[PDB]
């Protein structure tokens, strides 16, 4: 049986319903070196999630789907059994272990749902090798037409909204935004880009390193100084990790703050995302369901001391570093998908048309 | 996205023929039309206005939505091209000295189907698109159709200015008409 | 026909019945062009139609003409998908266009019947400028034996507010003409605001005469309802981000005199169309369903 | 005959006083009554059945327009006949404009499955309740409504939080929720209406029920709900409405102003005052109109939804022709 991960540190009272794991503690200590309970692809993928080697939502979904393809190729049905439900029953513990390594995201949840619906739809008369080949082809087709073509269409649509000489503000690291900016610059547009980052991931330096390599003029600053630069900003472009049915945008921690400050400065806000990230569940805030990262990441060596070195030694001291937060629909103007540019409140409609 | 809708998709192959497949759905890129033929603007942009001298479009990287005789409202200022008489005269002449390398151009190899294309007894119908598009692809050196069209137009302009043929009198309203006129004139020369 | 019977026929249709909107006349002219097409190709047919779109858009460049043209283009594409042969599909295009004209000719009556309930007795309506839909709705309300007052702005760039005030006082309704600058002064007396629309954008906002936005903004300050009456064919897949994002071919040509501005959907309470009574977010859905 | 007298008894009960207090009981009784109406009355074509249903629903609605569960259940049934007739013989949108005798058993089974799914709306709401309440939250409700009480008293099985209940004067039925919910160990508080804003700053989110939800997303609730929603919007606290699917009715606010329900002014002002009761006019409405701009979310037996999407649920429940009934 797969052991459970132990919580590290004392959690905030409001977040007692969420887990909090340390990066040092990995489940592999209590697993057989030749993987028997779970497939080696599953344990490798969980290891490279729990260690933070894969961060982007698209990257996480792609890696999960590739590992699932590996498992499907390696799968063999048992006698007196059929693939249709045995495959799902075998897959469930793998998803549980993956959640144990790190909580699932919207992209992975949608991918799991789609794969379950595809496997359940596999006819009983199908042959094992033919069924495996069909599942592999379906996964490849889903990846292609739900990431690559979606990104191309989104970039083409967003090209129109970008005019010459304007200033565009981005936030964090996101493949879709970087691709949009690079393709817009390549097509002939001339503009500056303002990059906003935040502690402790500091993932913005990712996309910045891309923009400099594309020749795009750029500017860099931390999130608190955004109010200083928003007067000269014309458009705001953000990446969304999830779109909720009520129009709320479930994204990185600083997204809602930047949207609020931009709205206060009277600057339009743009959001580009793929349809496969549209969830059906809703949440009104960032407290009911969120993610607690490693609290030790908050420590920063300023001067010659780390002010939060032995933070556990203070009984009444708690550390809190969310990973996600929710932006209300009123602070958003666009949702840019392969379907086109739609209002932020049209998310449920798409949810209906994709089924 | 009405400008992005498609009816027939041009499938290409590389003796450099072009087919049409039934494709009744919106395309990922804007499409222009010319003589019942559809060209996906996969690497260019759409144009506007009734400006003459079609070269002025792709010089900006754009390409007009529609033009040519099939368009009742051609935006490239249609004009006469008073050279199709010799095209009809030589239409029934088949493939079999100076004339060989005279008509090797503009393709660089002898070719006679151009006269049949420019012949009067050849209606610009829906069934003729295949041979027209295949010829325009073969006579160009690219993969997407719009680069083939622009290559054709600039090669026509190059050959016209080679003999000093009043490039102003050659806009590109009906590409194959200029093809036939140049072939007839250079066959008259040799 | 070719580029001369188009404009003349469109103007004749507009002038013979001046109580009929520009978009309806444009759609009827497009149908007439389709009738006398004398060409046998679907691709060429759509090319000629889309050329007719901007040769008609040269005059009376209001957004309604463009919306009607886009609707006609989507209709002819939809029909083609349904069938296969230009020959046979031509007559079905013609009959579908006739039925479409018949259905859209009742939009005013349907909107009036739907919307007359929203006026209270003793109410005070506020109006920006002339719009036949508003006049029809108020006529329906009068036919219901209701009592109310009407304040109308004067629409300074062209004094059409006075024209609609004359047309309304012809109906024995107590009306009051006010300056375009007096809106903030006046609306505190107004019980609710009803305006027309020259086009509906993706999110739900409207595209209307220059003053409209101001009223809407002031309305949001006064917590008063803001109702917009517009037909179905006034939908378009345009999404301005701000006032300067709407295409300049609509702002000008009917030291800086625009003619049309955009109002965000957040300031709109309800849309009254021939499709029914909709929330501002509904329109996108409908306009999405047209292209899926 | 017997069905006719049962219908008359039902109408008299609605006119005088609601016997079955819960709205779910109203829905079940209305659907059952429609079932005997369909089985007993004779009809050849579907048109006469539809007009008979129109007449009966008109009578029942005219008995008491204050509550609309009967009306929209009748409209749902009418849509059921419309769908079955279209299926066995063969939605307004731009697509429609541009493009262009054995059904009794099907109707009966449709009504039966509708009753079956209506039975478990409370259970589905309770099942999805746990995803909107976090530990040590502060929740405020108004009046009495079984949906939200089941919601909270089951979601507290794995969480601990504080609940504030404001008595819905004059019908101080919030005390009933307070007692019932404190009988489950939730650490609740009993409060008057006049203090709502006074405490509204220190509340994380507010969950309320409703009596009827209109097409535009605006709803009709107990008196004082509009003030609570206004305070919520002022403090920007999210507002959750827990309403089963049958509480969705397709009318609109401005309809003859027979919207509220005025009861005897005895509750507000006792009869013992005496002489001053002549010159003084007293009003005691029991319902208030909450606009859709102050609503954040809708929780129903099918899940979460936004107010801006409510119109779509109208198209999937009620045919446009049957709004007038």
């Amino acid at each position: 049986q797969v052991p459970t991960r132990k919580d590290y540190g004392s959690k905030v009272s409001l977040f007692s319903h969420l887990p909090q794991y340390s990066r040092q503690n990995s489940l592999t200590q209590f697993m057989s070196i030749p993987s028997s309970v779970i497939h080696p692809a599953m344990v490798r993928l969980g290891l490279q999630y729990s260690q933070g080697l894969v961060s982007g939502s698209n990257a996480r979904c792609i890696a999960l789907l590739r590992a699932l393809q590996q498992v499907i190729q390696d799968y063999t049905t048992p006698p007196n059994e059929e693939l249709s439900r045995d495959l799902v029953n075998k897959l469930k513990p793998y998803m549980s272990f993956l959640t144990q390594c790190r909580p699932l995201s919207a992209s992975m949840h949608n991918a799991i749902k789609f794969l379950n619906k595809e496997i359940t739809s596999v006819g009983s008369s199908k042959r094992e090798e033919e069924a495996k080949s069909e599942l592999r082809a379906a996964i490849d087709r889903y990846v292609q037409e739900k990431i690559v073509l979606a990104a191309q269409a989104i970039s083409r649509f967003a090209y129109q909204k970008i005019s010459n000489g304007d200033v565009i503000l981005v936030y964090g690291c996101s493949s879709l935004v970087s691709r949009i900016l690079q393709e817009a610059w390549t097509e002939g547009r001339r503009f500056r880009v303002v990059v906003v980052d935040s502690r402790p991931w500091l993932e913005g330096r990712h996309t910045l390193r891309s923009l400099v390599h594309a020749g795009v003029p750029a500017s860099y600053l931390l999130i608190p100084a955004a109010s200083y630069v928003l007067p000269e900003v014309s458009k705001v472009l953000l990446g969304a990790h999830a779109l909720l049915a009520n129009g709320s945008v479930m994204s990185r921690v600083g997204t809602a703050q930047l949207a609020l400050v931009a709205r206060a400065h009277n600057v339009p806000v743009l959001v580009c995302c793929e349809t496969y990230k549209f969830c059906e569940r809703v949440q009104t805030d960032a407290f009911v369901s969120n993610e607690l990262d490693d609290p030790d990441d908050l420590q920063c060596k300023r001067g010659e001391h780390v002010a939060l070195a032995n933070w556990q030694n203070h009984a009444s001291l708690r550390l809190l570093n969310l990973v996600y937060d929710v932006t209300p629909p009123e602070l958003v103007d666009l949702v840019i998908t392969e379907l086109g540019m739609i209002p932020c409140s049209s998310v449920p409609v798409v949810l209906r048309v994709k089924s | 996205m009405n400008s992005q809708y498609m009816f027939d998709y041009p499938a290409i192959n590389i003796l450099s023929s072009v087919s049409y497949v039934a494709y009744n759905k919106f395309h990922t890129h804007d499409v222009s039309t010319y003589e019942h033929c559809e060209i996906p603007l996969e690497k260019l942009r759409l144009g506007f206005g009734r400006r003459n001298s079609l070269a002025d479009f792709y010089s900006l990287g754009e390409l007009p939505a529609s033009w040519g005789p099939a368009c009742y409202f051609s935006s490239v200022k249609p004009m006469m091209y008073t050279f199709q008489g010799m095209a009809s005269d030589l239409s029934r002449f088949d493939l079999t000295p100076n004339v060989l390398k005279a008509l090797s151009w503009p393709l660089g190899i002898p070719d006679c189907e151009i006269f049949s294309i420019c012949s009067d007894r050849f209606v610009r119908g829906l069934q003729t698109r295949d041979q027209l598009m295949s010829y325009i692809l073969r006579m160009g050196d690219s993969h997407s159709l719009d680069e083939c069209i622009v290559q054709a137009h600039k090669k026509i302009l190059q050959e016209a200015r080679r003999l000093g043929l009043s490039d102003e009198h050659y806009n590109g309203y009906d590409l194959f008409r200029e093809i036939g006129s140049l072939v007839c004139l250079r066959l008259i020369n040799a | 026909m070719d580029d001369k019977e188009l404009i003349e026929y469109f103007k004749s249709q507009m002038k013979e019945d001046p109580d009929m909107a520009s978009a309806v006349a444009a759609i009827r002219t497009l149908l007439e062009f389709l009738k006398r097409d004398k060409g046998e190709t679907i691709q060429g047919l759509r090319a000629n139609l889309t050329s007719a779109i901007e040769t008609l858009c040269g005059v009376d460049s209001s957004v309604a003409v463009s919306s009607g043209g886009e609707l006609f283009l989507r209709f002819i594409s939809l029909a083609s998908l349904e069938y296969s042969d230009y020959s046979k599909c031509k007559k079905i295009m013609i009959e579908r266009g006739e039925l479409f004209l018949r259905r859209i000719s009742l939009s005013r009556n349907k909107i009036a019947d739907l919307c007359h309930t929203f006026i209270k007795d003793g109410a005070t309506i506020l109006t920006h400028a002339y719009s036949r839909v508003v006049l029809r709705v108020l006529e329906a309300a009068v036919a219901a034996k209701k009592r109310f007052s009407v304040y109308v702005t004067e629409s300074q760039p062209d004094l059409s507010g006075k024209k609609m005030a004359k047309a309304l006082c012809h109906l024995n309704v107590p009306v009051t003409v006010v300056l375009d600058a007096a809106v903030g002064y006046i609306m505190e007396k107004a019980d609710l605001v009803i305006v027309g629309a020259e086009g509906v954008v993706e999110n739900g906002g409207i595209i209307n005469k220059i003053g409209t936005n101001q009223m809407a903004v002031c309305a949001k300050a006064q917590n008063k309802p803001f109702y917009v009456v517009a037909e179905s064919f006034k939908f378009v897949r345009l999404f301005p981000l701000n006032q300067q994002d709407v295409p300049d071919k609509f702002k000008y040509k009917a030291e800086e005199h625009p003619w049309v501005d955009y109002t965000a959907p957040s300031l709109i309470t309800l849309l009254f169309t021939d499709l029914g009574v909709l929330t501002p977010s509904a329109v996108s859905d409908e306009l999405i369903k047209l292209y899926l | 005959s017997e069905l006719s007298e049962r219908i008359e008894s039902f109408v008299e009960t609605l006119k005088r006083g609601g016997g079955p207090r819960s709205s779910e009981e109203m829905a079940r009784e209305t659907l059952g009554l429609l079932r005997q109406i369909i089985t007993d009355h004779r009809w050849s074509n579907a048109g006469e059945l539809m007009e008979l249903i129109r007449r009966e629903g008109r009578r029942m609605t005219a008995a008491q327009p204050s509550e609309t569960t009967v009306g929209n259940m009748v409209r749902r049934v009418l849509k059921i006949i419309r769908e079955e007739y279209g299926r066995l013989h063969g939605q307004e949108s731009l697509h429609k404009l541009l493009t262009s005798a054995q059904l009794q058993s099907n109707i009966i089974e449709a009504i039966n499955e509708l009753l079956v799914e209506l039975e478990g709306t409370m259970e589905n709401i309770a099942a999805q309740a746990l995803e909107h309440i976090h530990s040590n939250e502060v929740i405020m409700t108004i009046g009495f409504s079984r949906t939200v009480e089941a919601f909270l008293k089951e979601a507290a099985r794995k969480r601990k939080f504080h609940v504030i209940v404001a008595e819905c004067a004059p019908f101080c039925q919030g005390h009933e929720m307070a007692v019932n919910l404190s009988k489950a160990g939730i650490e609740t508080t009993v409060m008057t209406d006049a203090a709502i804003f006074a405490v509204m700053s220190r509340v994380n989110k507010v969950i309320i029920g409703t009596k009827t939800i209109l097409a535009n997303g605006a709803l009709r609730a107990v008196t004082g709900t509009h003030t609570l929603a206004l305070a919520a919007k002022h403090h920007s606290t999210p507002l959750i409405v827990c309403a089963p699917m049958f509480k969705l009715s397709p009318q609109f606010p401005n309809e003859e102003d027979s919207f509220h329900k005025f009861v005897a002014p005895e509750e507000v002002l006792p009869f013992t005052e005496g002489d001053i009761l002549e010159k003084v006019s007293v009003h005691c409405p029991v319902f208030d109109y909450v606009p859709p701009e102050l609503i954040t979310l809708f929780i129903s037996n099918i899940g979460g939804n936004a107010p801006s999407y409510i119109y779509r649920l109208m198209s999937e429940l009620y045919h446009p022709d049957d709004h007038v009934l």
